[PDB]
């Protein structure tokens, strides 16, 4: 589209507005309704059928768990290749094997996130869920991007804090049923999450720079090398040889201190 | 400590949703793993006819890992509410009110025959207190202490 | 050689004799000894696998009737695992550091001598870091990453 002009907040807004309006919609439907006031039904066979076909109680129950368990590391590796390009560039839809490829799954996603949306008991505190804050910042910025012909590697990072649901996933297909593995499994996939989330947003901070400075604080890193400064950091180690210099980057360490110092104190051992 | 003491809080709270149309049952007293399984697997046995009946249980010890794994597994059809039987906030949580029965397990291999009996008792007393028309089976250990059940006011024999 | 092929004939089981940690370093560092005297030409290789011979010392000395007791052989155990292990990684660190990266025709290799990487080493397990010395080839901050997860777990779970 314009070439010359940063296009960054287009593709953040678009989260935005489906976080926040679609959240509005619950409340004003709750409130609506209380205005109102001063054999089973149809919705509860589709609820009900939605629910058996999130858990892994049907042949085909199991084959969209598995599909999922798969494609979430896909969308992974493909953040970790398109980590090199440029922070905000222009790539075109009908000649790319990425961002094509990238539809499929995250077209995915959305079919999924619908059926997990039908099946929840309290539409509000399914909203507010770690899940499907991670679907609402992934999600729309691809069509976005799609529908401008441009790109930005926004919070793209957040698609690691998908390893979570391996664990239940794994309980759905009746793998793990004793306590010491589902503890092992819940630990590790916690543990290897968080690092790499912390590792991608300090890698999106210290790349990008400082927008109230126009953007020339811009200290060249790789993701490798926020992976390695990250590991130094919560264990405490701290060599002089790699560190966050811009402002944001240094106060999101500062708070990181905090608890991942303790969560790795405590999960290692 | 402020780690600990932020983020103590309990996942299982929260009030069960009446569906209209489908029974539900109240399940109560010595859960564990063990028991549960045997229980649902006699349960939801494909022998009986269709049934659509949900079970909720209530017990006031948060379950283990594995527990967890089994409700997981029975997904769609089994849910857990951390509460107190003797309480009527959770009896009213669990929705007792149109629940089709109550069923109460019991510690076979106890230490003391008699406290069992003893503390069924009460909860038979506060379910029968909460409201007095619903139905309640239960199993007793000692001959002896069946007897007082038979003196609860609100204890029809003749109904189920 | 000798040695090994005794070991090798009172083995119960050939293939968990074959996966050891003794039979590891064996295969690992005599080999090439014949390669070197034969082609008439050296490398320092993966020599710094002779530090984890020092593991059987506990055994042996339980074979000689000279440990009994419980706490000296706890003992025993403990400064062998921690002396071995902490050499061993100082080993594969300075040669890492030494040689450059192999997809990079060792281009970016450093000046370490044996007992800076030592050094190195303590610095790191003991979560101190003063910064002086440092890993800057990938291989040898790959390790040091991977190295971090054990070491420190073991230093203060061993040193106390
Ligand atoms: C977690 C959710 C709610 C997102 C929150 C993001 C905000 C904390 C960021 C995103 C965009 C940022 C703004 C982007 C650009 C500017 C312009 C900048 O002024 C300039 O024109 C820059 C050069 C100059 O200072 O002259 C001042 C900061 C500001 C308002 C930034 C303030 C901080 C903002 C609002
Ligand atoms: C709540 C979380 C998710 C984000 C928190 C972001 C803040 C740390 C940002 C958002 C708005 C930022 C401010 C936006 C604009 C400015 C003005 C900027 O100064 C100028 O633009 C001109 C004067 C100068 O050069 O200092 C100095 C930084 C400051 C206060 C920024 C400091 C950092 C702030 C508070
Ligand atoms: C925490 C444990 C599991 C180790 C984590 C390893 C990651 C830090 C690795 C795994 C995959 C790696 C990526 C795999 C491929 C690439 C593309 C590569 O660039 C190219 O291939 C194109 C040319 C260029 O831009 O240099 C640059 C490094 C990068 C981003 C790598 C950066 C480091 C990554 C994310
Ligand atoms: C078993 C798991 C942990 C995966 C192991 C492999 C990765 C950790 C490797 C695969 C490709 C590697 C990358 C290949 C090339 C580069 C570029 C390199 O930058 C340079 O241009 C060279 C700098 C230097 O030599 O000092 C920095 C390391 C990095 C990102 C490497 C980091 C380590 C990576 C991701
Ligand atoms: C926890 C929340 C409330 C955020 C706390 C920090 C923010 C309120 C922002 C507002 C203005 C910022 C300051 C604006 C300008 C400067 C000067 C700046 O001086 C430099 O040499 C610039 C270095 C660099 O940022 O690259 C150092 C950071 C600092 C104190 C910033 C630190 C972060 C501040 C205090
Ligand atoms: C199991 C342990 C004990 C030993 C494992 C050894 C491997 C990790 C080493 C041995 C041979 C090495 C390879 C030997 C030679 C090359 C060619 C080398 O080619 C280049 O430098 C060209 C780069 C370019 O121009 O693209 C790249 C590294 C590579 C694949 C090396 C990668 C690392 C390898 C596989
Ligand atoms: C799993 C453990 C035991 C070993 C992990 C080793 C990897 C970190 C190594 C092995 C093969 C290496 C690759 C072999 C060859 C190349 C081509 C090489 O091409 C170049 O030389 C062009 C760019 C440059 O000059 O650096 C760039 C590094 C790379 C991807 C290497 C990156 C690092 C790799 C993946
Ligand atoms: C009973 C045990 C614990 C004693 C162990 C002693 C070693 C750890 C010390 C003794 C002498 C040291 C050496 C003394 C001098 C040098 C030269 C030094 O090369 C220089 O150019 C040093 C220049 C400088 O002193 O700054 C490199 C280290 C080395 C080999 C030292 C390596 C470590 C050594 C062998
Ligand atoms: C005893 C432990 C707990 C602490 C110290 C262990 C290592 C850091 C020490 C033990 C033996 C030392 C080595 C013993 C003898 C030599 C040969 C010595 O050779 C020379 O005198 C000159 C060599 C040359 O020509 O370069 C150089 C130091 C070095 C490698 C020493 C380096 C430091 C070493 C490996
Ligand atoms: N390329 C680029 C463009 C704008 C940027 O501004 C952001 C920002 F100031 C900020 F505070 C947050 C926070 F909410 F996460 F904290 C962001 F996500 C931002 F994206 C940026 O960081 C990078
Ligand atoms: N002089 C020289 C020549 C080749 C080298 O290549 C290696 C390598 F790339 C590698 F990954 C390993 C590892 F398996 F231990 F990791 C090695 F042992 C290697 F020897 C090298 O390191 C030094
Ligand atoms: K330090
Ligand atoms: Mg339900």
């Amino acid at each position: 589209d314009s070439r010359g002009q940063r296009m960054w907040w287009a593709f953040l807004a678009s989260s935005m507005v489906t976080f926040f309006g679609g959240l509005f919609i619950i409340l004003l439907w709750r409130t609506l309704k209380y205005l109102w006031t001063v054999e089973v039904g149809w919705m509860t066979s589709v609820k009900d059928w939605a629910g058996v076909m999130i858990s892994a109680q049907t042949l085909t129950g199991r084959v969209l768990v598995v599909l999922v368990f798969a494609l979430s590391i896909g969308a992974l590796v493909i953040y970790f290749i398109d980590s090199s390009n440029p922070i905000e560039s222009c790539q075109n839809f009908y000649k790319d094997f990425t961002l094509q490829i990238d539809m499929a799954f995250n077209v995915f996603f959305l079919l999924y996130f619908g059926l997990r949306f039908i099946a929840a008991n309290d539409k509000l505190w399914f909203w507010l869920e770690v899940n499907s804050v991670v679907d609402f910042f992934t999600v729309p910025p691809v069509f976005v991007s799609v529908y401008l012909n441009r790109s930005w590697l926004g919070l793209r990072f957040l698609r690691a804090l998908r390893l979570i649901q391996f664990s239940e996933i794994l309980q759905f297909l009746n793998i793990l049923k004793t306590s010491n593995s589902i503890k092992l499994v819940n630990l590790l996939s916690i543990f290897i999450s968080t690092w790499l989330t912390a590792a991608g947003f300090i890698h999106l901070v210290e790349n990008s720079g400082d927008p109230w400075e126009n953007f020339q604080n811009n200290q060249a890193l790789t993701y490798w090398e926020c992976v390695y400064l990250l590991m130094v950091t919560m264990s405490t180690v701290g060599y002089g040889d790699v560190y966050a210099k811009t402002t944001l980057g240094r106060l999101f360490m500062v708070f990181f201190i905090l608890g991942g110092l303790a969560m790795f104190a405590s999960y290692v051992p | 400590e402020i780690i600990e003491l932020i983020g103590n809080r309990k996942k299982y709270g929260g009030s069960y949703s009446a569906v209209s149309g489908r029974k539900h049952i109240v399940v109560c007293g010595h859960i564990t793993l063990e028991s549960v399984s045997n229980f649902l697997k006699d349960f939801l046995h494909k022998d009986r006819d269709d049934v659509n009946v949900e079970i909720v249980f209530l017990h006031n010890i948060s379950p283990n890992l594995e527990l967890e794994a089994l409700f997981k597994r029975h997904f769609t059809q089994v849910e857990f509410y951390q509460g107190s039987v003797l309480n009527p906030h959770d009896l009213a949580r669990v929705k007792i009110e149109s629940a089709d029965a109550c069923l109460i397990l019991a510690n076979k291999y106890c230490a003391d025959p008699d406290a069992e009996d003893a503390s069924n008792i009460m909860r038979v007393i506060s379910i029968k207190n909460y409201h007095p028309k619903i139905r309640i089976i239960t199993q007793m250990l000692q001959y002896h202490n069946k007897a007082h059940l038979l003196n609860i006011p609100s204890w029809n024999w003749k109904e189920g």
